[PDB]
């Protein structure tokens, strides 16, 4: 199978507590990190998964492990109050993908974010010539409302990544109504 | 096969795991493992020492725990080096480290999974300060009974090991066992921290704490062990005019001398404290 | 299931041997002390630092460590057939 | 305020400082010894006091720099007593 | 909620250690019993008992272990 | 709380000896362990330990993380093997505490009620003796704001039992032991002497030269009060300081005055009997 | 070195020893005594004090190890 190790981070931001996703964006997300779970652990054994909170301070409660149990627990009453912060929330899980025992896995991150940041475009192109030379790849799905056709998220992949890298994708939400399934139905069939 | 003069490389941090192993035991002898690399034939190392955890069956071969095994070197892999099992260790601290029956009913699934599996044995007993201690063995071949049984070849090593031919019962087991010697290697500057570590004891706490507490107390109530030490003036000095009379009448040294000689030297010793100490006032309460 | 885990917590505290009894026969200096084994050998050993020699006095029923051989606890009055007579 | 000490003052500094009488300056600098700013004695002969210790107050950047000349004098003591304690010692160590 | 089954993992995990170290009844023994607590001259706590042997031998030991006072009067 | 702490030589190789694991490899940063504790008393000591991996960015410098099915089933293996022993706090080897290290007790605060963090030192040179202590509190302050955390500094002390004892006074080789009396007092005197010389001075230099550069607080708080303490004693005489002089003067009396009777009693004792065994050597054999 | 010799000579050995009945002293160096468990051996006793204390009938402690007459 596929070596890699991939860190699921889940929004916390003050914007994701609304239940526009069915019913509530908490178990819309919680079912989203059941289906990365399952998916990865259908995928290959070997990878171990960990969640980040991005938004206020970053602490990852759960290290990274393949064992997806405490990462459920986490999801309940996590307590999603705050405003969101981005240029911290990919590179804490970057420094939690260098503390892996096997050096065969691939660095793998996938991250969601369901709000408006005020990040610089100076700040991401700072991250993405970083990630180019840490080889990261980060497969982001954007939740929740944001900036209709998120351009700087959409600016951050495609710069993230070339040649190939096959690489980043990009999964934003369709402006419409929609269960959470419907949204990770297409990302997990094909990235 | 071939036999060469041996040389067991150590490390500070193995021999500490050793002495804090068997130290926790006493008096109930313990089992440990030998951790290192195989360079050769004629040199090998030990440059970790990890503690197996005590049953029921006491030590035994079985009490070596296999699942223990594969997840402490899985913890040694996510440690910076996952470096090869060698070999086995047990403290004897209740006698003088001796291989007994199961340590042999051992010996033989050591050296039959690991080629050398040099067994090594630790005590806190015998000295608690000045001496090495420890111990070595490691198992002779029985299918070598054909060929001879006196190797090996630079002698330099081994003459010197063999020395004080350690007692009876111990080289009672140079018949089917041999030791092997032991060097500390440097690593000097950790050697030599860990050296002034222990010298806090002797020369203070901090090199600055504790004979500033000798600043502390400084004649305080160090004046009373002056009465008590003038004690011994007036007690040991009204014998010691004692014995230059009875000399003259026996005529004369009983060899002797009474010793009863030195003494309160140190406790004007402690005045040369008193002087230079007290000197300090000049400077501390002068700017 | 957790008053298991507490007996086995209990346990946890098993592991640790059991102390000789001693009879506190006569002292000699603050680090000495004689005293033999309910087996006839006598030894002179030093105390634990909690204690006054006041809490031991000579001619005293005590314990001794296993090893260090250290004055450490202590009863003053023990015997079987008493109580069942 | 003085370098002192010379801890021990006059009846007429108290008195004529504070303004009171001669038989109200005890309760003033005992009660002072009750709000623990100080703990000296008073000498009742003269009508002395007898300050000991002190509470520190406040005290300034000149300070600071005062306060090096009053360490590195220490410095410069002790360095060159004890290096001429182990000066005449050297020698017989080897 | 789930952690129970975790910690009838480790209780069975060291009830097999009490499977190895009860520790094993071998050698036969007679009981001498007592209770006590250790006041200062700081404050602890404990407990107390007295043994025989198959030796003759008396040994002065923190409560029992593995049962308890429970019973019985040596 | 947590007064003093006794740090044996054993921990603190086992974090020197870990500097040398990812020390090989390299880089920068700091090893970073998690501390196993023997709390007897209100006095701390310390036996074994074990180091875990850690990484820290600088992006995102408070970014910090350890493995804790390490420090979960570690512990399940040292807690067996050893009963006594358990995890007091976690260490690193600094030289000096980033603002991020307070997160770190944090999380651990879990594990144990109290956690002291032990900075260390891997490289001996300054001042004395090395490493550091220091305990979780909340001290809030003064000036009644948000409560907040400045770890307070733990005396430490190296010591040792038995077993650890032996090791370590076989391995030093080195310098005469102790002598006691002459060599041992003197010494001291010019260490911690001179070390407290350019203790303060270099501590003098950061109080003046925070005051010149790194201003805000800084100045305040306890600087105005720390520094009326130095004010405290000047201290010099008149008066009774001059009383203390001669007093001090009739303290040595009693003791020289000792010296000169063992000197006399060295000098009768030995002279007399050496000569007698020399005049007596030479006057049958010559 | 020798003063560190004595060092080790008054602290050998301990602390905590076993005293044991005594008979006589039978030559040079050496003396026959029994243990408080009662049995009779034969050890050469510690250098620096051969006899005066000694005397026929006393109470020696014992080495731990080695049951040295000290
Ligand atoms: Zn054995």
């Amino acid at each position: 199978m596929v070596l890699e190790s991939t860190m699921v981070c889940v929004d916390n931001s003050e914007y994701m507590r609304n239940g526009d996703f069915l019913p509530t964006r908490l178990q819309a997300q919680q079912d989203a990190v059941n289906i990365v779970c399952h998916s990865k652990t259908r995928s290959n054994p070997e990878n171990n998964v960990g969640l980040i909170t991005l938004a206020n301070d970053c602490e990852v409660l759960t290290t990274l492990t393949p064992d997806t149990g405490r990462i459920l627990s986490k999801l309940h009453t996590v307590q999603p109050k705050g405003k969101i912060t981005f240029c911290t929330g990919i590179r804490v899980a970057h420094l939690a993908l260098k503390h892996r025992q096997g050096k065969n896995h691939k660095m793998r991150i996938i991250a969601f974010v369901g709000s408006p940041v005020e990040d610089n475009e100076k700040d991401l192109v700072k991250l993405a010539k970083r990630l180019k030379k840490e080889k990261v790849n980060v497969d982001i799905i954007n939740f929740g409302e944001e900036e209709v056709n998120t351009e700087k998220l959409t600016a951050f992949v495609n710069t993230l990544n070339g040649k190939d890298g096959t690489g980043s994708h990009l999964v934003t939400v369709p402006p419409g109504p929609s269960l959470a399934d419907a949204l990770i139905s297409s990302p997990i069939l094909a990235g | 096969a071939v036999d060469t003069a041996e040389q067991v490389y150590i490390s500070s941090l193995a021999l500490l795991k050793m002495l804090k192993h068997g130290r926790a035991g006493v008096p109930m002898e313990v089992m440990g493992l030998m951790l290192g690399e195989f360079v050769d034939d004629y040199t090998v190392r030990v440059i970790d020492v990890f503690a197996m955890p005590q049953s029921g069956t006491g030590v035994s071969v079985e009490a070596v725990d296999p699942v223990f095994q594969a997840k402490m070197l899985d913890m040694l892999k996510q440690t910076g080096r996952p470096e090869m099992v060698v070999g086995w260790y047990h403290s004897h601290p209740g006698f003088g480290c001796w291989l007994s029956g199961v340590d042999i009913n051992t010996q033989q699934s050591f050296e039959a999974l690991s080629e050398r599996a040099v067994a090594v044995v630790v005590d806190p007993i015998q000295s608690v300060k000045g001496k090495v201690v420890i111990d070595a063995f490691r198992l002779i071949n029985a299918n070598m009974m054909v060929l001879g049984h006196e190797p090996r070849q630079t002698t330099s090593n081994l003459g010197h090991l063999n020395k004080p031919s350690i007692q009876a019962l111990i080289h009672g087991l140079n018949r089917h066992y041999y030791s092997i010697t032991i060097n500390y290697r440097k690593n000097e500057l950790e050697q030599k921290m860990l050296l002034n570590l222990h010298k806090k004891s002797w020369m203070e706490g901090l090199t600055l704490q504790d004979y500033s507490e000798h600043c502390k107390h400084n004649e305080s109530v160090v004046k009373e062990m002056l009465e008590l030490a003038k004690n011994y003036n007036k007690a040991v000095e009204e014998e010691d005019k004692m014995t230059p009379e009875q000399l003259a009448i026996k005529n004369v040294g009983k060899q002797d001398p009474k010793r009863h000689l030195e003494e309160h030297v140190d406790v004007l010793m402690t005045s040369n404290i008193v002087q230079c100490l007290a000197a300090m006032l000049d400077t501390v309460v002068f700017k | 299931t957790k008053q298991y885990e507490k007996s086995e917590n209990d346990l946890k505290a098993l592991q640790s041997v059991g102390q000789i009894v001693g009879e506190v026969l006569k002292q000699l200096t603050e680090e000495k002390f004689i005293v033999k084994a309910t087996n006839g050998p006598r030894y002179v050993v030093g105390c634990r630092r909690q204690l006054d020699k006041s809490k031991l006095k000579p001619g005293t029923r005590v314990a001794l460590d296993m090893t260090t051989l250290t004055i450490m606890r202590y009863l003053p009055r023990e015997v079987d057939p008493l109580v069942y007579n | 305020t003085r370098p002192a000490n010379h801890r021990q003052l006059t009846f007429e500094e108290i008195a004529k400082s504070a303004k009171i009488t001669v038989n109200e300056v005890e309760l003033l600098v005992m009660k002072a010894l009750s709000v623990g700013l100080v703990k000296g004695s008073i000498d009742e002969v003269d009508k002395r006091v007898h300050m000991t210790w002190v509470q520190p107050r406040v005290l300034d950047l000149q300070q600071i720099k005062g306060m090096k000349d009053r360490l590195e004098f220490w410095c410069t003591d002790v360095k060159s007593m004890e290096m001429l304690v182990e000066h005449q010692a050297h020698d017989i160590l080897t | 909620t789930h952690e129970l089954q975790a910690m009838k993992d480790k209780i069975k995990e060291n009830s097999e250690k009490i499977k190895v170290n009860k520790t094993l009844p071998y050698l036969v023994s007679n009981v001498i019993e007592l209770l006590d607590v250790d006041p200062n001259d700081s404050q602890r706590k404990g407990k107390c008992a007295v043994i025989k042997t198959s030796t003759r031998q008396t040994y002065f030991l923190p409560v029992i272990g593995l049962v308890d006072a429970e019973k019985l009067k040596p | 709380a947590v007064q003093k702490v006794v740090v044996h030589p054993l921990v603190l190789l086992s974090v020197v000896d870990h500097f040398n694991r990812i020390g090989k490899v390299g880089n920068q940063k700091r090893v970073v362990g998690v501390l196993l504790g023997s709390w007897q008393k209100k006095v701390l000591d310390v036996s074994n330990s074990f180091a875990v991996p850690f990484d820290e960015d600088d992006k995102d410098d408070s970014v910090w993380f350890l493995d804790h099915d390490y420090l979960e089933n570690m512990y399940g293996m040292f807690k067996k093997v050893n009963a006594r022993e358990r995890i007091v706090g976690w260490y690193h080897t600094g030289p000096k505490l980033h603002k991020n290290d307070i997160a770190i007790n944090e999380l651990m605060k879990r594990y144990c009620p109290n956690s002291v963090l032990v900075i260390i030192d891997v490289k001996p040179k300054d001042l004395g003796l090395p490493t550091e202590a220091y305990i979780s509190v909340e001290e809030v302050h003064d000036d009644g704001t948000p409560t907040s955390k400045t770890f307070e500094h733990v005396t430490s002390e190296i010591g040792a039992e038995e077993a650890e004892e032996v090791g370590v006074e076989h391995l030093l080789r080195d310098i005469k032991d102790t002598t006691v009396g002459t060599l041992s007092q003197r010494i001291t005197n010019q260490v911690h002497g001179l070390k407290g010389l350019n203790s303060k001075l270099l501590d003098i230099r950061s109080y003046l030269e925070k005051v010149a550069t790194g201003k805000l607080p800084i100045n305040h708080q306890i600087i105005y009060q720390l520094q009326d303490v130095f004010n405290l004693l000047p201290d010099v005489s008149l008066q009774e300081f001059v009383k203390a002089f001669y007093l001090k003067t009739n303290d040595q009396m009693v003791v020289v005055y000792l010296a000169s009777l063992i000197r006399s009693v060295v000098a009768l004792h030995n002279l007399i009997n050496n000569k007698i065994a020399n005049r007596d050597a030479e006057k049958k054999e010559g | 070195e020798f003063l560190h010799a004595q060092e080790e000579v008054k602290r050998i050995q301990s602390i905590p020893l076993v005293i044991g009945q005594f008979l006589e002293a039978v030559d040079q160096n050496t003396a026959i005594v029994g243990s408080t468990t009662g049995s009779n051996y034969y050890v050469r006793i510690l250098s620096t004090i051969d006899r005066e204390l000694l005397k026929p009938n006393a109470s020696v402690a014992l080495h731990k190890h080695s049951n040295a007459l000290v």
